[PDB]
């Protein structure tokens, strides 16, 4: 079974140490491999400070918004 | 530990640059950074410290008392204090020549000297302290307890009473004690001194150590207090035509409450005073008798703090565990106890100049603006390190897991909300202060001053006359005689304090007008943004969305790179340090309102103030090129007079002020790539490859630069001010 | 009266401001012919200095005593032309604007790169939402009520 | 002499040991990401601190981080 | 790998700059790169100025590891040779420094260890007031 | 002898003391145990 | 014309033809009510 | 007092027109060009008028020059990569036959 969200699953982040955090993101890829710890690609509408939009997010660091 | 220099620390020890030197000054007395260091070493080390500095200010107080009694005319002082200068102390300097030795020869002197702007004359002989030898004797006992201070720091240090980490943390018998005895018992001592002394020596008689257990302080003696028959110290008030130092239309009584000044002086009563002293001392020693220690009663602020948890939870858990993250935390009791000094200084400053306290201390003008310039920019400082020593407390000792969801961690969960309404409010008050401001100059400008935006400061001027101020008939609880405020005071205080409020000449109270109103609102727009500053970087000490790992660098580091936009002056400490710039800038405005109001009021035209402080030309003109002529003109080509250091103080303070801006502006990377061409040359100039450094020369740290940047601007801007604000109001004292 | 204040129809500092400031004039008058167009203009910043007098004294201002109009922001009627009829004058336009460029904010908020219409700024959609913030305090009040004023992250 | 930890967030890009101008950094065999590598630090005293290595790591704050600490003469860039 | 044990091999042509070993090589530690140029050519070389590296092995003296560094990358991305430098102690313990395994560091060679290496998220490192009065910091547990 | 004593301590304490401390500390700051 | 709207429509452009047209606005205004301090008008 | 500027008077601005003398209120300048234009014998606001025209039309030239030697027909690097031409013209014609139609018009 696909572990995590799914390829265009919406998502909010529950990480402390983000720029993004409390906010929304778009799920691009989940790393199906059980060794990378961070298998979670996700996607955001706006830039960080080093003008990123993208970061690879824990399970436990992640939280599939019911929007 | 070490072995270099900074011995307390191996990394700078290990060190081949210049920096081990300046690092090594700075951080000496940041006890809990120090190389193998214990709480228990650290309390021991920060009471060892405290006895230093309590030892040092005695020996300050002795050079004072030594150096009036010394070179100072205050024999002299005490007979014509109104007409005649105080002397701070002599002055041997081998570079002057005759014409300044000339000059500076002012109070009956026998040589050149100093002119006491301090105030320490009136506080001394209104305490009693008549003769040098008082002060000779005072000397002599601070040199004593300082040199006692010296020695109980010195036998705190050693094993047999080193005492542990646990008697420092004793936060309920501390309380206790401080407010019972450290508080309470020495205000009523003071009161013991007021009445068997400084009451006595205003009305004649000198009692000193030698005749005070023989002379009654009141004619019964202690048959009024037994008995009850308090009123009986209350009978004689001395009233309305007492000479100070003299018995004529003297009395008997020592604590009657009479509120308002004394004629002659324009001073407090020292029986005002007394009554005072023993009043909050019983406050005080009621108030010790509350924390529980050993006998089984009292509270324990644990438990005050662990139940004072509202129900549903407005504010979260409370105070649910507070007592251990100021217990534990020495950042957390030195913000607390700096925020509570610099109100309180502040508040020192705001009543000793409305309520003087001292004999001739409001007729002396050069020295009230002296001490209120100084309590003020005291507080400012000490308000700025309270708040940075928030910061610190956040970065260092705040622990989140002990303190979830309690009063404390809801600062942090919502500290966006707090920074941007902190950000509101001060943009609110600069934009339309400044715009009311510009407003005024324009139409100042274009010679239409009755299209000036004057607002009256209605809300201030009905407190003043909520307090008997007749001069705005609003008919307020006692400027209205049919109140019960001007009722139930009606017999007590309310006469004398109504008598010198009402008063024109006297700080009470100063009729304010729209100049007011705008300058107390650049007030609150420096207060505001210092405080914006301070809380952003103490909220902010702990990590931010673009550096939430702040925590782990301490709270001084320099930066996070470039990347990520830039991080320039990230840390809490860089918020500090502008907020000192914002801090001197609001104190720097404070003090010049203060200072052109009241030397308005000391020259008589208060109309000048009232119709040239709504626009900043009028503050340009009329206060800052106005007042620094016989300033400026210290020394001038066809010579000098007794202002001559004043001026090369004001340029000095100048040239600092401006030497900072080589350290704000000019940063690092410069430096260095400049000092390695330097290094280069004496490494290949003849002669001096002889001589070669142990320290490798390396340019300042950034963010010692920073600090050196400060430390030259704040030099420069409080000497510079000290300057003008003497020579100003000593060049015509009024 | 409030404040110490007399009027300023009937402050003497006053008219001796007005009349000052009108000689002042009259002595950058009398350099220029009297038909000329310098001479002509200096007379009508008479007229209107004659006329901004006397209107702060018909409109209530209150003189100190340097003879200048104050301002009683206190909430007394007498003295709302002051501060609160201006004031909330004021809270109108300045909240017509917040809420045009917050509703047009919100309007361009579900677009695919919603920046380009940051810099770009859809005068179309700009000038629909524009007049929407006419009446901007009832869609204030009633989206905080509904709860849509604030954003529930 | 500094100290520059790195984290297991790293993706394995080779950025920070590609502008790292002191050979603080190198990528070692690993398995935590999709790249199956992660960039440790050995010669962390030759680190002078210059912070390219986190200027130029791209997850969502950092994951190679220099912590500023003892200063000696290599971490000073003192030639001389 | 073992290393490449740095040779008496020549040196560029170069008129000499105010850009060489002042004191740091006297009493402290200085470094050399060594890099084989196909062919001689002109190069900007760190210590200001421009010199001429020579064909087959060159050889240049430097005072810290970053002019050898940036050298290295420059010969690297633009004239596309292989350097190795070393540090060289002025008692002699040439030692070798920049590839350490023969592969440049970008490379994930194996047998190079984990070293300043936290198996945690940068967020959840432990407050100061957990290390608190220990020789230990935040990032190191 | 009294007001000769500022002419004793201002140099000894401005001139000599200073060079005392400055010369004592920079022993200290580099001394190597 | 196409694209030059677009460009009328950049942020400079649009707001220096807002701002003066504004400016236009409060300057005629203080012509035809000149030195104001009060709102008379209730 | 040299003025070439006047204010409109919209907010109490019209006291910046001062007395600078000769029946008119505006701003005093400095920038001399009364002082160059004397030193040029203008002595009419006739000529003033008509080289601001002309200073238009140049304005208008250059700016379509601008657009010429960018979109319409722009040079290559041929062009300015020689200097001594650059230098022989600048010298010659703009430098050299400026202050001699300068002198000429002095003269
Ligand atoms: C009644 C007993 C008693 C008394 C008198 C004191 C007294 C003191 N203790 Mg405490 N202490 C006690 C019991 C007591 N302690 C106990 C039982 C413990 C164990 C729990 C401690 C533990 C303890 C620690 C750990 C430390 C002290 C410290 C101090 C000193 C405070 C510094 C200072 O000068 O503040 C002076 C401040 C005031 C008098 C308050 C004045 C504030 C008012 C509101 C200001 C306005 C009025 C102003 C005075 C007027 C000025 C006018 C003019 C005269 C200038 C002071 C000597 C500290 C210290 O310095 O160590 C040497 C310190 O570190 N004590
Ligand atoms: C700590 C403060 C202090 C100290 C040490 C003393 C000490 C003394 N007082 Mg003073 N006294 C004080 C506070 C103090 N008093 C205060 C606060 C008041 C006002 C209520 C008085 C009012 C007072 C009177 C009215 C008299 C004394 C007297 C005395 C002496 C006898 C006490 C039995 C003794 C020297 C008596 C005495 O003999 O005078 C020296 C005396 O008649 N005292
Ligand atoms: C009761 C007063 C009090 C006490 C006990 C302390 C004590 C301390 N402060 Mg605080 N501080 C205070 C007032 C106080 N300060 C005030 C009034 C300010 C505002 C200006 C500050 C601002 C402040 C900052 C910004 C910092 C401290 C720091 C420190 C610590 C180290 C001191 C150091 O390294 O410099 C010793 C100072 C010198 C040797 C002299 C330096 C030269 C100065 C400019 C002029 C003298 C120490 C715990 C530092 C800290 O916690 O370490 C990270 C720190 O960063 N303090
Ligand atoms: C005269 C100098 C000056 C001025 C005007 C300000 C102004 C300000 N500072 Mg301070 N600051 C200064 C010096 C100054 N600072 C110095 C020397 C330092 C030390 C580094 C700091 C450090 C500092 C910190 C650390 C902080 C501030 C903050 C602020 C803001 C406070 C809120 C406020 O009053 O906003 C009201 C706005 C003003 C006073 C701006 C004045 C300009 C007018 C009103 C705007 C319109 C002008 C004009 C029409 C524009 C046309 C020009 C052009 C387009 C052609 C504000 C922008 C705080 C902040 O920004 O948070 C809110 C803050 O946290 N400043
Ligand atoms: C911290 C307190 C303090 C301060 C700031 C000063 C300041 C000064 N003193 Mg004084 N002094 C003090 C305490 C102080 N004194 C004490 C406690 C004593 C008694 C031992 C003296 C005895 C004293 C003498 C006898 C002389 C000075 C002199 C001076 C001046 C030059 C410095 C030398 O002094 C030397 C410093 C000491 C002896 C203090 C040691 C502790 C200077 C104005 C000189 C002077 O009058 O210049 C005009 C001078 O001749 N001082
Ligand atoms: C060339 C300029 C110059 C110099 C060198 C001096 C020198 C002096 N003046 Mg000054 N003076 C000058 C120009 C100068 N004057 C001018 C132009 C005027 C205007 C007319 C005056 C007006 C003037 C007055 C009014 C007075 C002096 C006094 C003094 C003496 C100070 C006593 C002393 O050394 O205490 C010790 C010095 C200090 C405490 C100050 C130094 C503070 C340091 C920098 C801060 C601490 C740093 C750190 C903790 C310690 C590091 C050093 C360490 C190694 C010891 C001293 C001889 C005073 C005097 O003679 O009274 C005794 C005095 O009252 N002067
Ligand atoms: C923030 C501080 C501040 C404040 C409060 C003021 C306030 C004022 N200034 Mg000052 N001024 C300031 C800053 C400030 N200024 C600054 C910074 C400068 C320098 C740039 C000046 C320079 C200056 C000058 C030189 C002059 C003023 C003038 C004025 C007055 C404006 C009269 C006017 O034209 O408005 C009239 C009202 C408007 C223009 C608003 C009209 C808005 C439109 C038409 C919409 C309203 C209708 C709307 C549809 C709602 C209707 C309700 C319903 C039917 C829908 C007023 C007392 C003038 C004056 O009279 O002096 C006292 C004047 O000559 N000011
Ligand atoms: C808006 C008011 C205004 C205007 C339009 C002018 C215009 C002029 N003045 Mg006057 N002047 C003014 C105010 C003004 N001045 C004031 C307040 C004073 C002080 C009393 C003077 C004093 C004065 C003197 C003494 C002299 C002039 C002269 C001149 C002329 C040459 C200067 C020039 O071209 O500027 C060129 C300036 C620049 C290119 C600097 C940059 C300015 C930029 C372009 C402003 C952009 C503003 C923009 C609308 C808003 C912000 C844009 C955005 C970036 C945010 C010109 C006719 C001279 C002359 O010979 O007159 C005939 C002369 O000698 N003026
Ligand atoms: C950062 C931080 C910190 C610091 C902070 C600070 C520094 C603060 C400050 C603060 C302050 C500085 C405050 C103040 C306040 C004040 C108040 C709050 C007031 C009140 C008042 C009242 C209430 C009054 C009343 C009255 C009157 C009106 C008069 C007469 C009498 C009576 C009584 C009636 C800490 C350490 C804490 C912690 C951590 C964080
Ligand atoms: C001010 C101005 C202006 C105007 C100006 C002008 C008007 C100018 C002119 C100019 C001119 C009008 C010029 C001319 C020139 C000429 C020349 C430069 C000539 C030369 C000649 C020669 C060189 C010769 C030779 C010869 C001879 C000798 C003889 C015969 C033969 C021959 C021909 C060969 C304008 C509007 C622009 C505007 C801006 C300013
Ligand atoms: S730059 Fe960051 S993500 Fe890239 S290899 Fe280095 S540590 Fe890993
Ligand atoms: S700070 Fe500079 S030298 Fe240190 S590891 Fe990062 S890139 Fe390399």
């Amino acid at each position: 079974p696909p572990i995590g969200p799914k390829r265009g699953s919406k998502v909010k982040i529950l990480r402390r140490e983000s720029y993004w955090f409390k906010n929304v993101g778009s799920v691009v890829a989940v790393d199906q491999d059980p060794k990378t710890r961070y298998p979670v690609v996700v996607r955001f509408a706006k830039v960080n400070y080093a003008n990123i939009s993208t970061n690879n997010y824990a399970l436990d660091e992640v939280e599939e918004v019911a929007a | 530990m070490a072995l270099r220099f900074p011995r307390f620390s191996q990394g700078l020890a290990q060190d081949p640059t210049t920096r081990r030197i300046w690092f090594g000054i700075a951080t000496a007395h940041d006890f809990e950074s120090h190389d193998d260091i214990t709480e228990e070493r650290l309390y021991q080390n920060i009471f060892a410290s405290h006895f230093g500095q309590l030892a040092i200010i005695f020996l300050w107080t002795s050079g004072n008392l030594f150096h009036v009694a010394w070179q100072g005319n205050f024999e002299t002082w005490v007979q014509d204090p109104l007409h005649v200068r105080p002397i701070a102390h002599a002055i041997w300097d081998p570079h002057f020549g005759q014409p300044a030795v000339e000059a500076f020869t002012r109070g009956g002197a026998l040589g050149p000297v100093n002119i006491a702007y301090s105030g320490v004359y009136q506080w001394w002989y209104t305490i009693g302290l008549r003769t040098n030898e008082d002060l000779y004797t005072g000397a002599l006992f601070l040199l004593f307890l300082s040199a006692l201070s010296l020695i109980g720091g010195w036998l705190h240090l050693q094993p047999k009473w080193k005492p542990r980490v646990s008697w420092f943390k004793n936060a309920e018998s501390r309380l206790n004690h401080h407010l019972s005895g450290l508080f309470g018992v020495s205000s009523l001592a003071w009161t013991g001194h007021l009445v068997h002394v400084a009451i006595p020596a205003s009305r004649g008689e000198y009692v000193r150590w030698n005749n005070f257990l023989n002379v009654l302080p009141h004619p019964q003696g202690l048959g009024p207090l037994f008995t009850g028959q308090w009123n009986l110290y209350a009978q004689n008030p001395d009233s309305s035509s007492h000479l100070f130092g003299t018995s004529q239309g003297s009395g008997t009584a020592i604590l009657t409450l009479l509120g308002g000044f004394h004629p002659q002086t324009q001073s407090l009563w020292l029986t005002d005073m007394a009554h005072h002293h023993l009043a909050i001392a019983i406050l005080f020693l009621i108030a010790g008798h509350m924390y529980r220690t050993n006998f089984g009663i009292g509270h324990s602020i644990k438990d005050l703090l662990e139940a004072h948890i509202p129900p549903g939870g407005r504010l979260g858990r409370g105070h649910k565990g507070l007592y251990d993250t100021i217990n534990n935390s020495i950042h957390f009791q030195l913000g607390l106890a700096l925020a509570s000094l610099g109100v309180i200084t502040s508040l020192v400053a705001q009543h000793m100049y409305s309520l003087p306290a001292y004999a001739f201390i409001a007729q002396d003008f050069t020295t009230q603006a002296a001490l209120y310039t100084h309590h003020q920019y005291i507080a400012g400082f000490i308000m700025t390190g309270a708040f940075a020593h928030g910061a610190i407390f956040f970065i260092r000792d705040y622990n989140p897991e002990q303190n979830e969801d309690n009063v404390l961690a809801r600062m942090l969960d919502h500290k966006e909300a707090i920074i941007s309404h902190l950000s509101w409010a001060s943009l609110f008050l600069g934009f339309h202060t400044l715009g009311l401001y510009v407003h005024n100059d324009v139409m100042l400008a274009f010679g239409t001053p009755e299209k000036q935006i004057l607002i009256e400061p209605i809300f201030a001027q009905w407190i003043q006359s909520a307090h008997g101020k007749t001069s705005y008939g609003f008919d307020v609880l006692l400027s209205s005689t049919s109140g019960p405020a001007f009722n139930a005071g009606r017999s007590i205080w309310l006469p004398g304090w109504l008598n010198a409020i009402n008063e024109n000449s006297n700080s009470l109270f100063l009729t304010i007008g729209p100049g007011d109103f705008l300058v107390h609102h650049a007030i609150a727009l420096g207060l505001h943004t210092t405080t914006l500053i301070l809380v952003k970087g103490a909220l902010d000490a702990r990590g931010s969305k673009l550096m939430p790992d702040k925590k782990d660098f301490g709270y001084s580091f320099p930066c996070d790179g470039p990347g990520r936009g830039g991080t320039c002056d990230i840390s809490a400490w860089d918020a500090f340090y502008l907020a000192v710039f914002w801090m001197l800038n609001t104190i720097g405005w404070v003090t010049f309102y203060w200072h052109w109001k009241h030397i308005t009021l000391w020259q008589g035209n208060v109309s000048q103030f009232n119709e040239s402080s709504t626009y900043l030309m009028g503050w340009l003109r009329d206060y800052l090129w106005l007042n620094s002529s016989q300033l400026i003109n210290g020394y001038n080509p066809f010579g000098m007079n007794s202002l001559s250091v004043w001026a090369w103080m004001f340029l000095f303070g100048h040239l600092v002020w401006a030497t900072g801006f080589m350290f704000l502006i000019s940063w690092r990377g410069y430096w260095q790539e400049l000092i390695e061409t330097l290094a280069w040359a004496h490494e290949r100039t003849p002669l001096a490859n002889l001589i070669r450094w142990k320290d490798k020369p390396v340019a300042l740290s950034i963010v010692q630069a920073r600090l050196v940047g400060l430390a030259h601007f704040s030099v420069g801007y409080i000497f510079t001010y000290a300057a003008f604000l003497i020579a100003s109001t000593s060049g015509k004292f009024g | 009266d409030i404040s110490g204040l007399t009027p300023c129809k009937d402050s003497k500092q006053f008219a001796k401001r007005e009349k000052q400031q009108i000689k002042k004039l009259e002595s950058s008058l009398k350099l220029y012919a009297p038909e000329s167009a310098p001479a002509l203009a200096l007379n009508a910043q008479i007229e209107k200095t004659k006329r901004r007098f006397d209107n702060y004294g018909k409109y209530g201002l209150l003189c100190g005593s340097d003879g200048l109009p104050h301002l009683i922001v206190n909430g007394d009627q007498r003295h709302w032309g002051e501060f609160i009829t201006p004031g909330i004058l004021f809270l109108y336009i300045a909240g017509w604007i917040g809420w045009v460029g917050r509703s047009y904010l919100i309007a361009i908020s579900g677009e695919k790169k919603p920046a380009m219409k940051e810099i770009i700024i859809d005068v179309p959609l700009a000038s629909r939402i524009i007049f929407r913030g006419f009446i901007w305090p009832v869609a204030a009040y009633r989206e905080f009520l509904n709860g849509d004023l604030i954003a529930k992250d | 002499s500094h100290s520059v930890k790195i984290y297991d967030t790293c993706i394995g890009c080779t950025q920070c040991v590609r502008a790292c101008p002191t050979d603080v950094l190198e990528m070692i065999p690993w398995d935590g990401c999709k790249a199956k590598q992660i960039a440790s630090a050995p010669r962390t005293e030759d680190c002078v601190g210059c912070k390219r290595c986190e200027s130029a790591c791209p997850t969502d704050f950092l994951s190679v981080r220099v912590y500023l600490w003892h200063e000696t003469t290599r971490s000073m860039g003192l030639a001389y | 790998t073992p290393p490449q044990l740095d040779p008496n091999t020549p040196s560029p042509i170069f008129a000499g700059s105010t850009g060489g070993l002042l004191r740091k090589a006297q009493v402290e530690e200085f470094y050399v790169i060594t890099w084989n140029s196909p062919k001689e050519q002109i190069f900007e070389m760190p210590t200001g100025g421009a010199a001429i590296m020579r064909e087959g092995p060159n050889l240049l003296k430097l005072a810290r590891k970053e002019q050898c560094l940036a050298l290295g990358t420059r010969l690297r991305s633009k004239y596309k040779i292989t350097y190795q430098f070393y540090r060289v102690f002025p008692n002699g313990e040439v030692q070798y420094l920049h590839p350490k395994d023969g592969v440049y560091p970008e490379k994930a060679n194996p047998g190079r260890e984990g070293v300043g290496l936290n198996m945690r998220s940068i967020g959840k490192n432990v407050s100061p007031i957990e290390v608190k009065f220990t020789g230990k910091q935040s990032y190191d547990l | 002898t009294f007001n000769n004593l500022p002419s004793i301590f201002v140099p000894l304490v401005g001139l000599v003391f200073p060079a005392i401390a400055m010369a004592s500390l920079f022993l200290h700051i580099q001394k190597n145990k | 014309m196409r694209d030059l709207k677009t460009y009328l429509s950049v942020a400079p452009v649009l707001s220096t033809l807002w701002f003066g047209s504004l400016a236009g606005l409060l300057i005629e205004i203080n012509r035809l009510f000149p030195d104001a301090l009060t709102f008379p008008f209730f | 007092g040299p003025s070439a500027q006047v204010v409109w008077p919209i907010v109490g601005q019209e006291i910046l027109n001062g007395d600078v003398g000769g029946g008119f209120r505006g701003i005093q300048i400095t920038s001399g060009f009364f002082q160059i234009w004397r030193a040029s014998g203008i002595t009419s606001e006739l000529q003033l008028y008509c080289t601001a025209i002309g200073a238009l039309v140049f304005a208008a030239l250059m700016l379509f020059a601008g657009w010429f030697h960018y979109h319409k027909a722009a040079p290559k690097l041929a062009w300015f990569q020689d200097v001594e031409s650059m230098l022989n013209h600048h010298l010659a014609g703009l430098l050299g036959l400026g202050s001699l139609s300068w002198a000429g018009h002095q003269v």
